[PDB]
């Protein structure tokens, strides 16, 4: 079907710019303009407003006019929203949306994209240490092994943790990430299987922080 | 090109408009007609339209003594009467006199 | 500009409920109103296009009604899995404004956390630090303690928790308290416990280990 993939988190320190890109497909890029969305943490969301990908001429709602900015490079079906003079109140999630059918008005974002965080800091970027959280073999609470990794010592938000290269999937606990007294992130992934398979099966998490090119894979293990 | 009327809506190919009521929520595709929607609460267009959003009806302002001879449909605006005591002031009907 | 007022903000709903989730504009914006799931760790969902109609894909629940100024989502047969939060968002003229959001809640039977202790890793402890991780697993309400407790001395103020979302199968939350240490202050003692006290406990547990054991 139709999709929209966007580009991976960007952290900039305040008064810099950054541009987020967007790259739809399953459609004709030009029969239908380009909408952007923030999703302020936690909080609600605003319309940034929208791009004609036909005509390229952009409708900017107030507050974001002269800041935000709608681009596009149509012979590669992406268009782009870039924030210039970065103020810290821009330390969102940014959206690129579409819908109806139409190079028109259209309130209704029926296909949205993935999302984008920009972080607003003048700190800089620190790759997370993992760590494993080794299972008991002994202990067992449900019937069930818990085991996980710590993330430790990381910034800017976010991280991705998959198990067993996504093949284990339900059990499963990433948790939300606390940012400590270091101004870094730590955060645990958990996941329960029966206690049985701490000896057959081998764990892996799959540890990637998009922000300082890290990926990591840690064998968890008992004892 | 080319495009028949009542219909002509172009976009690498001939789409259909919205009958005078609806209102347009998705372009055609090469093979998908138009959209349209009936038009909402308060809200009419009188033409094959290839329009976002409908009008909202002619009120008939009471503080300009004006009652309402026709309510309008989703197809016709709102047929603005003049007061049951009052005339018109020209040819249907902005402000009312005596 | 327009405001679009969602209450109530929360709403905490048992299973099979009808749901009720209002909207009312500032103005009137005709039939101009749009419907948003938005799940945790997931972008948002169109549910409903121009107040009543339906959106292909949604379940055969969610429905919408109104007109003008108040707007309301219905949920006919409220699931587990329909816990997220709801956005309401306008058309009728620049610019386009979203909702507060009304946060469901999903309610289920108490539930007793499962817990479990983890010691400092062998390589975390080459770095100079030491960090013993605490896991409440799966249970209900939200509302548990977590104390911490080095050879019997309570810890105060120096162990972080962070709670997960509400599961979309479960309806359960999960947990994970931190107590962080210098690599000193964890190899001058040896008996590390965390005791939970939750209202799906008869009398507080306490999962510990001895280091070097």
């Amino acid at each position: 079907q139709i999709q929209l993939v966007q580009s991976g988190p960007e952290l900039k320190k305040p008064g810099e710019t950054v541009r987020i890109s967007c790259k739809a497909s399953g459609y004709a890029f030009t029969t239908t303009g380009m909408q952007w969305v923030q999703e302020m943490p936690g909080k609600g969301l605003k319309w940034i407003g929208w791009i004609n990908t036909h005509s390229g001429v952009p409708k900017y709602v107030e507050d974001f006019k002269g800041r935000f900015a709608f681009s596009l490079e149509t012979s590669a079906n992406t268009a782009y929203l870039q924030i210039s003079n970065l103020k810290n109140e821009d330390t969102a999630t940014y959206f690129c949306v579409r819908s109806g059918n139409g190079n028109y008005d259209l309130a209704y974002f029926a296909y949205w994209g993935q999302g984008t965080l920009v972080t607003v800091s003048a700190a800089s970027t620190k790759g997370p240490s993992v760590f494993p959280l080794a299972p008991s073999s002994k202990s067992t609470s449900g019937g069930t092994a818990a085991l996980g990794c710590l993330v430790k010592d990381y910034f800017p938000e976010p991280v991705t943790v998959s198990w067993n290269s996504g093949a284990l999937t339900s059990g499963v606990h990433t948790f939300p990430a606390v940012l400590q007294s270091s101004g870094l992130y730590s955060l645990s992934s958990v996941v329960t299987v029966p206690s049985s398979s701490l000896g057959t099966q081998t764990y892996i998490c799959n540890v990637n922080h998009k922000p300082s090119n890290t990926k990591v894979d840690k064998k968890v293990e008992p004892k | 090109t080319a495009c028949r009327e009542k219909q002509y809506l172009i976009n690498s190919q001939c789409c259909s408009l919205c009958q005078p009521g609806q209102k347009l929520v998705s372009d055609c595709t090469e093979f998908t007609e138009t959209e349209c929607l009936p038009c909402g609460e308060s809200e009419f267009l009188d033409t094959w339209n290839r329009e976002t959003h409908c009008h909202q009806h002619k009120y008939c302002d009471p503080n300009l003594g004006l009652r309402v001879q026709q309510k309008g449909t989703s197809e016709t605006d709102t047929i603005c009467t003049c007061e049951e005591g009052w005339h018109c002031t020209s040819e249907a009907c902005e402000s009312c006199v005596l | 500009d327009i405001v679009l007022t969602q209450s109530p903000a929360t709403l905490s709903v048992t299973p099979g409920d009808r749901v009720s989730l209002s909207c009312r504009a500032s103005q009137s914006i005709s039939d101009y109103l749009h419907w948003y799931q938005q799940k945790s760790h997931e972008s948002p969902r169109l549910l409903i296009k121009y107040a009543s109609h339906s959106i292909s894909g949604i379940p055969s629940r969610f429905s919408g009604s109104g007109s003008g100024s108040d707007f309301t989502l219905s949920i006919n047969s409220v699931e587990p899995e329909d816990v997220g939060i709801y956005y309401c968002q306008h058309g009728h003229s620049f610019p386009w404004t979203f909702g507060g959001g009304t946060k469901l809640e999903i309610k289920r039977t108490v539930a007793a956390p499962s817990v479990f202790i983890f010691p400092p890793s062998d390589e975390q402890l080459k770095s100079g630090t030491a960090s013993v991780v605490c896991l409440l697993n799966n249970f209900y309400p939200r509302e548990a303690k977590v104390q911490w407790k080095v050879d019997n001395a309570l810890q105060s103020g120096n162990s972080q928790e962070s709670v997960t979302e509400q599961d979309s199968k479960d309806s359960t939350y999960s947990l994970s308290s931190t107590l962080t240490l210098s690599k000193a202050d964890y190899e001058k003692h040896k008996v590390y416990a965390c005791e939970v006290t939750h209202q799906g406990l008869s009398s507080p547990v306490t999962k510990s280990f001895n280091r070097g054991e």
